[PDB]
């Protein structure tokens, strides 16, 4: 449910700072949940009542879903690689979270 | 680079009241402090236990490593005069450490090593 | 050694810092006592028991930081032992240092009568 | 049956405390479940009154099974996977899993 | 014969808590063996009464077999790669059990 | 959003000292940001209301967009490379900052 | 990774009768545990064979590890006070090992080591 | 902006001797601005009265700009470059130096 | 080949005060020198800290080894008299090093080594 | 895994005669037990020999250890109260070999190590 | 500018002895300047005033430059390699000094 | 050992370089002096208390670089001791070498009645 | 293979005035021989320096080693009771060598290896 | 596998003649046995020379290890009781080596080891 408790557990570290919990919990995740988002072709939402909302506002667009459990842990994966490197070194373009994220990608093609 | 996922073990850490009692002694009473995670390196080969101690008293002491996040240093302060519990799984039989000291190295801010004694149980 | 009426006798000076035979984990910068029984006297009736008091000579190390602290805790232990209902002070202190932790010791013998129960 | 007995003997690790337990059970078996739910192209239910109750709903698609012991072993390992690596690598499609789920696979087509 | 002692012997451990036991010859055993069934395109009974039993029922299916010793001992090493490794890490296709198998298997072709 | 804390806590290196805090806040970070910027093809603005003066003065060029978290993740990437080696070597192009940077690329042309 | 049928020696664990004799000296009777199978690591090379034992006594005495599944350690609980008999294949004499304690791993929590002494007979 | 102060904190180095703080910041600083300047196809100036003054005298050539951070650090890598390594062995045309240089690069074609 | 970039940490170097207080002892003030950056090498493995030191007096010394530019030991002339204090980041607790020799090499004159000790705090 | 033929050399083991001369100690007379076929593995490198032994008496003693086929040590019972003899090629002067223990393997069940002493001729 | 503190410097090596500061200054360092002025396929002179005495005996030829900081850098780089290694192996053509000083080169043709 | 009494009757000739039972890290090329206190004779009162005046033994130990050098200070040594208000030198030197270092030492035993306060 | 080059350091090798003085002990004034070329090795690693020395008192002392070309060891005859000076570069602290001993190979007549002090400074 | 070629020195074994002096003493007079030819294995590394022996008698000793042909340990019989001879290249000062043992190999019969101790001459 990507709560604080999940993302404790999934690190393995207490965030008992203010300020690095801050950084993990508001920067570190954010940037994840909207890389899957940007990578999946469509907008996610937690619940049922954020979703009806966007939806009335008109500010979703076409083929929203709310989260599975499998796109929590790609988007976790994500979040964990973004924890334990913090540089620029290089990188395979299709990692381990696409494999997750993969079947519910929408308008793929040419 | 410290690969969350290989500290797998849920250890517990406790030190002890402070005071002393009548003849001075330390307190044979244990506080608590709370839990945290690492990963506990063995002394595989041979004549890695230690039998004597001293004017001929039977032992048998094994020294381990834990190494651990930065941030369980920094939120307590261990030392030598520290207690560690572990418990093996489906087990009922605890194993107690004994610290002997924390290592912590300077080429990356993420580690810390806490060196344990583990041979015979603390009071 | 008997603990309590030693302890209770120097705890005021240094604020509690008396140990039986070894010091803690981590005892500190601060002037600490370590005392430790090496014989004495016996008190054993022939008739087939033994007295309610015992002898006892006992040893003393203090071990500070600083030369001086080492020698004003030494002089007070010495008045303080001198000056007491049952206990006196016998021969002179020894000094000895350790490099590894740039500490100062001292060293004295004391007899004592202790109350055995 | 995916119990919590069968969980803390393939991990080898008993879960005691509750955070660390409700993260196992409730956020990465279930992701284990959804994808190879997802791979198989079918639904998948425990047991049979459930399979029931979903064809009585309408909410069965078509070909759904009762899960047997094959498609446990590999949600168990895809959940042993999972429980030990916590990181984004490139780590290669067609795992030792898709070996064990793939005579269950029902629409493959080209 | 797939009994008890025969998995002890064959794994080298003792099964006294009934836990693991419980664990080891219900879930990780009937895996292999329903594996190996659906490998060789046929069903595979322990004894003749069970497929007698089988067919009065009508639920066997053409070309049945009583297990030989070779589809056991298949079976028991698709057991102990069970019980070693507990993760995904990624296999070849055809391992030592299938190079036993084949001779038994039946229906090949394009 | 690129604080001071934001920039200590992902460098793990606190900067008391006033000379190497003004390097690190002036010289290395708007290097990684004009590196971003430049191969974005378009204008990143932190705030809404800087992107609204900018465009009110006419310096903003076309498609402008408020830096979401990816963008910001990826300037911490080049961030932390730009701080952790200090020679010209001969590391590769497109490094694993492009690949997070790469959905926000718009005049993408040959 | 344990990696069965490397396991190819049955020992034979036993313990000593609880009590004491007459003069207070351990009981030189020994009860029975069970059969256990394990993985034994010898000493290959030169000087490892320790020959004189204190007051000029003569010995020979190689200490050996055994690798065991983590099952044996917690169905009994072995430590420095028993002992362990293997007998070489098609031999009649053999080998009685001396546990010198035993160290657990958390790196995988499927093995156990048991470090052995098979110099000198126990009693 | 190329200070001392800043070339003293790349290269963690304290230049306290007369002769070495000399050799650093009136050889080995000018020598990789150039280099950098004759790379860019362009004249780079430090601030925007040295750009005028030089357009004023008609040295400056045709298009002509006051150098970003981004230039600046590159001048920086070059220098920590030739600081480190005192030979000739050998290296690759294309540092990562020119990685950073070249959306600044001019006059590019056949 | 110095890799400037991996001399991630600030330390501070500081001497001691001449002369002798009414015993003699040298006396616990300390003066400053400056700052200076290094990279330090931790001594991994078990048995890496020691326990007694002398009259069986216990601590826990843990040697480190840093290793600087060639200026900072032109500039000022650390020896086995100095101390070098450095803070671990996000903390209050400091590390108090005690300097027990300078090791300088040939092979190139662009490196140093400073031994440090790091286990009980100088004074 | 033996690999014959790397087995090149024929020793020769024997015993010593059971029962005490006058005094108690043992007889200097030697019996046969017959030959077998080993791999003897020398101790390369400097400082592999020793000097001095005991009451500042000098000697030369550097310790070999032979690899024997498993047969040879069922057949017989090889301790540490036997000799080995061994004859170099196209010579007169003939080793002595002093056993000081065999090692036996689990591992595989073909191969056995008796470490040999080799420096003073025994009687 | 090719000065003894320069050289000395660079070398990291003080020339105290005669015969040794002979040897760098009078039989290395010139042969490291001649190489470079003849891969430059033109005449460097240090000073503007050596050049004018050149051309006016006419001995300077066609491209006559003054010597800027890259040349003198990469004149540096030749003699460190020459100070270094003294025996002829199989180094490659087309070293490090070559990149620096190849925007300067005149009469490339073919 | 009493401090003050000491020093400052030995530091003229060699500069103020006395040390209490350990020598500093970088002590020089030139002689030092190190004191300690290895016994006395007590002065305590049976009454229970003991006076104002302390008899304790110390050591001394020269450590020059040139035998000649340690020769005289070892001579001015006994000449002062030997010369003071209550002080008095009982033994004959002995001498020792520590090849590590190349230095020559010396060794020798004073009695003195120092102020305890 | 001797690869001159790397022999870049200038060295100075001194030898002592023959003769005693007064008391007998070695003449504190030294003589000159010339100058040599040689590559030091150092002693990288923790605990490479001695700091007790003798009756407890403190040192600092860590060995190095000098390449030299063969000619340098015929010319003079460098053996235990001489010292070499080298200065480090653009410093004014000489560092005092004081030679232990020089060892000769006959794989290749081109080397030597001279092993020095360099702790304490020489007399 | 004797590789020759690599045994690029010549040798001069001799031993000592026999009998006693008034006192018994061995006699400090050297007879003569031939020539032979040798590969000799030094001992690099830092800490490769013994400085004290005894009691602190300075001293300078470091031993090195020839291979020689199986020929020449069967014409003669070297033992702990001979010296070696060896000329260093235009050089007038000859080593003397003290054989301490020699080591024969079975392996292959076409090589032995004479370790020597070259450090204090002999008489």
């Amino acid at each position: 449910a990507l709560t604080l408790a999940m993302v404790q557990r999934h690190l393995q570290a207490d965030l008992i700072e203010d300020d690095e919990r801050s950084y993990v919990m508001e920067q570190l995740l954010p940037a994840a949940r909207e890389s899957a988002e940007m990578f999946l072709n469509r907008n996610i939402y937690s619940t049922s009542e954020e979703l009806a909302a966007a939806v009335a506002a008109g500010t979703a667009g076409q083929y929203p879903l709310v989260t599975p459990r499998a796109v929590e842990q790609a988007i976790l994966l994500m979040l964990g690689d973004f924890y334990r490197d913090r540089e620029a070194t290089g990188k395979p373009v299709s990692t381990s979270a696409h494999n997750l994220l993969y079947p519910y990608r929408v308008k793929v093609g040419v | 680079p410290i690969s969350a996922g290989s500290l797998k073990t849920r250890l517990l850490a406790q030190r002890r009241t402070s005071g002393t009692d009548d003849w001075g002694a330390p307190v044979q009473g244990w506080s608590d402090l709370g839990l945290f995670s690492g990963d506990v390196k063995n002394d595989t080969g041979l004549g890695a236990i230690r039998t004597a101690a001293g004017s001929g008293l039977p032992a048998s002491i094994a020294k381990y490593s834990i190494k651990v996040r930065s941030e369980v240093i920094r939120r307590w302060s261990i030392n030598s005069a520290d207690r560690i519990i572990g418990r093996l799984p489906f087990s009922t039989q605890e194993m107690v450490f004994s610290v002997t000291g924390v290592i912590s190295d300077f080429a990356d801010p993420s580690m810390a090593y806490i060196l344990v004694e583990a041979g015979a149980d603390e009071q | 050694t008997y603990g309590p009426i030693l302890k209770q006798l120097l705890s005021p000076y240094f604020s509690g810092r008396v140990f039986p035979d070894a010091a803690p984990d981590v005892p500190g910068q601060d002037p600490y006592v370590i005392y430790q029984r090496v014989g004495g006297i016996p008190t054993y009736f022939t008739e087939g028991a033994l007295a309610d008091k015992a002898n006892a000579r006992v040893q003393l190390e203090v071990w500070s930081t600083s030369k001086q602290a080492t020698y004003e805790a030494m002089v007070h232990i010495m008045r303080s032992v001198a000056a007491a209902p049952a206990m006196e002070p016998l021969g002179q202190p020894i000094d000895d240092y350790e490099p590894a932790l740039r500490i100062y010791g001292s060293r004295v013998d004391i007899s004592m009568y202790y109350n055995l129960t």
